[PDB]
């Protein structure tokens, strides 16, 4: 795989030096955080199930037709699958979150699957959008725990932001 | 009269293979992550023989490096090598030769002489 | 690459599952350490060329017919190359270091390190011997933590190479 | 079963290489961390009975019906067997808290839980309500890292039961 | 697999009860001895390559018939084999080292081993003495380390032995 | 797969005809030169592993890039390839030089060899510059040996030369 | 197509190695009997149309009633088929010969043989007559090698049409 | 063990066909080579001797530091050593020739070649050298063929072990 | 897998040895009757078919309740298998013929013949029998050929028989 330390490495790699201290910065600070970025994956691990079903509901009630015979998530075999999928997406999102680095979640997850779903029918914009409504609730822990020391979480709730988004927009 | 669980594994030596870890080879797959399924399918596929560098088969392994072969592709080239008839088929009875390919091929054993037949 | 990150994610990955507690442990260890490990990158970054040149020469003083004309160790080209080869030693061992993870080391240095050497006739032995040499004198820039981390990857590779 | 050590020794075993530094960091991650998990397993294991207690009660608070003639929590046999089930999950709970991962709880209580409750019609939800009041009290003793561990290990279960 | 806390565990479990508080003292300790712990392990796989190298040497010095026409460990490709075979050996005791606990290498490692041993003809006394030559050279280095903190590594230095003495008894 | 013989049935085989007078006598002399054409194989196989080492060295003096950081020869995992590569090239060559035809060098190996190195970023022009070096040294040999009975072999070395060619290119 | 040199190539091809001393061995034992097997190509090619009307014919001597009407063996565009049937076996081992393999022979006749007979309801029967008589004619034209080699060949389809 | 009559015997065996004319061809390649392969063989068997100490002592020529105080080359014991194996190689060659296969090279000699030599840091180039000097040797007691047939093994080895 | 030349190599092997003169002599001999061999081998594969289907007719002329209901041939099905065997059976004789020892045979063959007949409830009586018909006529055959050169084929013949022999006693 890849993640943020690995991949700087890569990078200098190729330059074929040693890394350079403006970069070694980068991953200092990177450390220094750790802690705060463990408990945000804690977060959404905890909640996984609960983050799932919430967003569903909604899908749900917005989206109507979904769940009319006709519609893509009729009838039970499909829902399961519909709902299968959420998670999947969510549990790469995770990975990244912790990795700090999208690679992972580009490569395993999201590389092909616009087209599947084009040819199976099923409505892309549909999928996004739950991807985002559970984008939401997701952040919603992330952001409001008990427990956790009081303190900025802010620099990696944006970052969870754009791992959810760069799952939306190219499912979308 | 207790028993922990995984008593009756532990007992009967399956507790390795009893529940077995699958691996898979995934797309864009790194250098290390295909040298593991290599290491693995040698391990299964093969017999549990030690397989020495002389052994190796490179133009096999190349393929599946590449994407040009699945892993079950792989497989049927291992399968097919002066390597697996040496050991297995050619100093064995069709007998024994065909319940090893069970296992191997399929974690099962025969489960019954029509299938040997 | 293999990192402690990266392999937990994998082993979570194959089984289908969420980071669980388990996994988080394991991470939080590796960070831990990082303080430790990047301290000991900053310091052979910094004093890598001496290390180098020293480990060289060492080598010829260990080999001495390896200077001697029509040998390896003869003629400029063939210095430049085995300076060229110890830097990157070190240089991967420091990314191995800031990584938190065999990775780097694995995939660059010891990955085909056999056939390589075996085509050029270059004998694991030599190698050895630079990284000894430089191990020795890493045990006085470093100390506690920093320098065990400096050692074991240092290791890890003699081993390789043996 | 899967405990951070566990892991590691398996990896390394499968790859047939030593264990090298990448293990050791995880496995130093695991005893670290050790002492706030071992100090919630003395929490616990101390109001266990409280706990459970309370818990059972809840449970029947929240589903009234329950314990009507005729019902699931009617008669004594089935309230004894409420009992003891929570008194299980908490058991394996502390367990897991202390060998450093989900491993005892998976075993023991995960795998084969949807059959199980299929076949004799054990709702989760009951389950469910049980643990979140643990939880709820568990935030009371505990505090900081120690109320975290906690938190993880119940949790876990919560989401493997819905 | 198993290990020191995990096997508490099991055994609590048996008797259906929450872990004695004498119990948790056990595990509590074992904790504190952790950094030494990990010391000793590292001391083995730096040195891996060597200590095999050595004991070899010395097993097929004092065993001169093994690398005779007829031996075991003749000729080439069995002589390999035979290295092969201390290697995975040690590993295990290392592995179990870390665990604190001989059942990982016990199940793995030992089980089924005399009875290889057997149909190959292989003499079991041999293999066993190679691993003694072995369990000395590798304490040589758990016990005689370099910018280790100075302290008393005994109480690890024994059971290594004991590791070293299962796989001992069990091939011969 | 196909060779010299082979080849003329199958020709005339859709004919609907028995061989031709003519085409007999080409099989005729090709059997008689079978000695030379033996030797000439056993030259390259007898030699094979110097072929290489030689053409490689020679290959990396002029393309110093291909070793650097950043090049295609590098790091030693790919370096390792690249040997292995040229190697196999080689086998093929001399199997076609015994069958006496081009057809299963072609198939076995050249068949998509220019995508493939496409694909990866390998620099088709070098590897084919790499063939030609082979070939030299390779027709070396196979021109120069000593204990066989002198005579004249360049009807061989040129078919050899040949299948080297056809291989450049189609990498190229 | 299998021929000696073929399967020497194939295998050495599957292992991954360079043909070897092994093979050439081999390799020098077609080529040295290929001058007989050429000789005997030469013989057959020469008297093939006699051969041919021989077989035919004797074919109906023993199997009479194929000429009735209402039969296989009847007008002429059976006659005719009959005819070139023959010929292609004969076609065939000719090659056979040449190319020092029972390849041609396997993948052009022998392959599917069964069935298109069976489709067709040829008996194998007739074919075997035809190849017998033949070999009985070519007993006088050859002889030593050359002959063997015919037989062998000629035999083969026996074989695999019995 | 493969020679060219165990190796046609495989290829029948495998398809499920009796030997047919293809592999007999082989097999007679195989029993006209052997009279000059055995020649040779009677030729190197009687000299063993004095190729192995002309050998030996070469490889001390072209590497002299080896017969210093603390080298491989250095005490007796490894000298006797260094004759030994030399006169193994030789036994198998004189084996293949009369086997008419590489089968015994590969089994005894070749297979695990590489790990042995790793572990106790064996450098093939030695060996390479004892082999090219016999190879010499060789060339002025044989001649033709047989010494033909000795090269071609030698050779085989060489490659082998570069 | 193994034959008289093999054997005799591995034989010296443990010995530690150069081949003895004496056993030189051994297989110059048997070179020398290659080409007698060789023939020997022609006419079994060249007769196959016969030599099977004429053992069998009088394999059952002699066992008719083989061929009745409730007998072991019976019905079609077990028929074609007993067929087969025979065949097979053969098939492996001559290589071993021309191997010149039994091993093959031995090894693919006979090893586990007689259990699994027996499970199965094949009288293995019977199959001995029948190898031995098949003896006879294949004899008939080697010994009594068309176009060969007239010599002595004794010592073959018997050697071939040991073969057939050593077939139906594992079996039996
Ligand atoms: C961020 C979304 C929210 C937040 C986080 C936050 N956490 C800390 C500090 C810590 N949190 C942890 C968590 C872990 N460490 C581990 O090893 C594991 C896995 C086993 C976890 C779950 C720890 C140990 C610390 C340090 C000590 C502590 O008492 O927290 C902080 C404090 C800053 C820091 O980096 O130390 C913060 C801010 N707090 C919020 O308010 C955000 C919503
Ligand atoms: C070396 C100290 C001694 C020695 C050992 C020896 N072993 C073999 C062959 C095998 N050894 C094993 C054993 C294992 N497989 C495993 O996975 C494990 C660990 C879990 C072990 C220990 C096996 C399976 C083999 C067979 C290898 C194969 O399949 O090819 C040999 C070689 C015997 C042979 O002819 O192959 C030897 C020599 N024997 C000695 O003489 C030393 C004292
Ligand atoms: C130094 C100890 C001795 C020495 C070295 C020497 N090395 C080479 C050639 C190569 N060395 C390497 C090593 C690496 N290249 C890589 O890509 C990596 C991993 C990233 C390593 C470790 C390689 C691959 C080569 C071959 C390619 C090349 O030579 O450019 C030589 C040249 C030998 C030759 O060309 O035959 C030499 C001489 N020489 C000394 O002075 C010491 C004895
Ligand atoms: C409590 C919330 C409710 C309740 C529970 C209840 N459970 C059972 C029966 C079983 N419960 C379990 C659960 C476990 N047993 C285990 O071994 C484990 C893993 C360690 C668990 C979690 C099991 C397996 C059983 C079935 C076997 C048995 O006979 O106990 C019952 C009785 C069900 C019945 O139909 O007889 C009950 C009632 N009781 C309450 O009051 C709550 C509603
Ligand atoms: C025992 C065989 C020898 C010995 C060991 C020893 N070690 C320490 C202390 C530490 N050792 C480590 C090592 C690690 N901790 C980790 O997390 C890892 C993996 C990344 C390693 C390799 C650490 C961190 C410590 C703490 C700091 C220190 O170095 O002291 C001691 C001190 C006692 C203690 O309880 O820590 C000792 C005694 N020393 C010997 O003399 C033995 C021969
Ligand atoms: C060396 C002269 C040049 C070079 C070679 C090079 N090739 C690869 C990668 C591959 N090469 C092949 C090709 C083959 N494998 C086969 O089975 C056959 C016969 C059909 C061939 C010829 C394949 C399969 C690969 C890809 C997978 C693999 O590594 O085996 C590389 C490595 C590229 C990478 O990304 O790892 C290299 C270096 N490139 C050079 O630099 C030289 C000019
Ligand atoms: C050509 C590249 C160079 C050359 C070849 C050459 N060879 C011969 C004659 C023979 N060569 C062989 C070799 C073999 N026959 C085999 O069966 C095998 C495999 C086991 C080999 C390798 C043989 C036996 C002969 C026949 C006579 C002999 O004793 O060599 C010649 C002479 C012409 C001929 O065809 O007989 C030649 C020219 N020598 C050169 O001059 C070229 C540089
Ligand atoms: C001669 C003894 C008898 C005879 C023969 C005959 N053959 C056919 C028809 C076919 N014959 C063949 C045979 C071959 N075709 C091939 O391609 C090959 C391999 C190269 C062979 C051996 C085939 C395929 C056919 C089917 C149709 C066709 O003609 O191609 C017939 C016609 C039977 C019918 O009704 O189709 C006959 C009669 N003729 C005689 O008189 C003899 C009894
Ligand atoms: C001679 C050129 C050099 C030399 C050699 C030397 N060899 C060893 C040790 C071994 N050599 C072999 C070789 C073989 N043994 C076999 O079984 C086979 C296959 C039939 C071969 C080719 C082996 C396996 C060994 C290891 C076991 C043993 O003790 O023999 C040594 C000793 C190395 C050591 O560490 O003690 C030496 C020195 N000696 C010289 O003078 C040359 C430099
Ligand atoms: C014929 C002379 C007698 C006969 C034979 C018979 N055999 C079977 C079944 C099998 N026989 C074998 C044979 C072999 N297994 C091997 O591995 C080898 C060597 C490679 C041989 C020769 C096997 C595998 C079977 C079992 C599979 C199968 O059922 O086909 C049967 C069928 C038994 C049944 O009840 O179906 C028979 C009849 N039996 C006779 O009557 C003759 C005396
Ligand atoms: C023995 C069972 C019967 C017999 C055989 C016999 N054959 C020869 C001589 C030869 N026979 C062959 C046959 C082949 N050689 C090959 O290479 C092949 C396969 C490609 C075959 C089929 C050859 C070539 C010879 C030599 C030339 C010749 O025909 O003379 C003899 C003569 C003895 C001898 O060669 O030393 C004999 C006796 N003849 C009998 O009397 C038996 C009935």
């Amino acid at each position: 795989m890849q993640d943020a330390f690995t991949k700087a490495i890569v990078a200098a790699d190729l330059r074929g030096s040693f890394l350079s201290e403006q970069e070694l910065n980068q991953l200092t600070n990177l450390v220094k955080e750790s802690n705060k970025r463990l408990d945000a994956v804690n977060a959404i691990t905890g909640n996984a199930a609960e983050i799932i079903s919430d967003a569903a509901h909604k899908l749900f009630a917005e989206q109507t037709d979904l769940i009319r015979p006709g519609g893509n998530a009729y009838p039970n075999r499909r829902m399961a699958a519909c709902l299968r999928d959420m998670e999947i997406i969510l549990r790469y999102v995770s990975y990244a979150l912790l990795a700090g680095d999208a690679s992972v979640l580009e490569d395993r997850c999201l590389n092909g699957l616009k087209e599947t779903y084009v040819a199976l029918g099923t409505p892309t914009r549909s999928v996004a959008r739950a991807v985002q409504l559970m984008k939401e609730t997701a952040i919603g822990y992330v952001n409001s725990p008990s427990g956790v020391t009081r303190g900025d979480c802010s620099a990696l709730v944006n970052e969870a932001a754009t791992y959810f988004d760069k799952a939306a927009a190219s499912i979308a | 009269e207790a028993t922990p669980d995984a008593a009756a594994q532990t007992k009967l030596g399956i507790t390795a293979v009893a529940p077995d870890q699958a691996v898979e080879l995934r797309p864009n797959f790194g250098e290390a992550e295909v040298q593991a399924v290599i290491r693995a399918a040698y391990k299964q596929i093969f017999g549990n023989t030690y397989i020495l560098e002389a052994d190796r088969v490179v133009i096999a392994e190349s393929l599946l490096r590449n994407g040009s072969i699945s892993v079950r592709e792989f497989v049927r080239l291992l399968a097919k090598s002066d390597l697996y008839r040496d050991r297995f088929f050619r100093t064995a009875s069709n007998n024994r030769f065909i319940e090893l390919n069970f296992k191997h091929f399929l974690g099962r054993a025969p489960y019954s002489q029509a299938e040997i037949g | 690459m293999k990192t402690v990150i990266t392999e937990v994610i994998a082993s979570a990955d194959s089984q289908g599952r969420f980071l669980n507690n388990t996994e988080l442990q394991a991470a939080n260890g590796r960070f831990q350490r990082a303080t430790a490990s990047m301290e000991a990158a900053r310091a052979l970054t910094s004093n890598a060329d001496s290390l180098v040149k020293g480990a060289v020469q060492e080598v010829y003083n260990k080999f001495p017919y390896l200077t001697q004309p029509g040998q390896m160790g003869y003629g400029d080209t063939n210095q430049a190359k085995c300076a060229r080869d110890i830097s990157h030693y070190l240089r991967f061992i420091t990314y191995s270091l800031v990584a938190g993870g065999t990775g780097p080391l694995d995939d660059y240095i010891v990955a085909g390190l056999r056939e390589v050497n075996r085509t050029f006739n270059l004998s694991p032995s030599w190698y050895i011997e630079a990284l000894k040499h430089i191990k020795g004198k890493v045990g006085s820039q470093l100390s506690g933590q920093p320098l065990t981390e400096a050692n074991a990857y240092i290791d890890y590779c003699i081993n390789a190479l043996s």
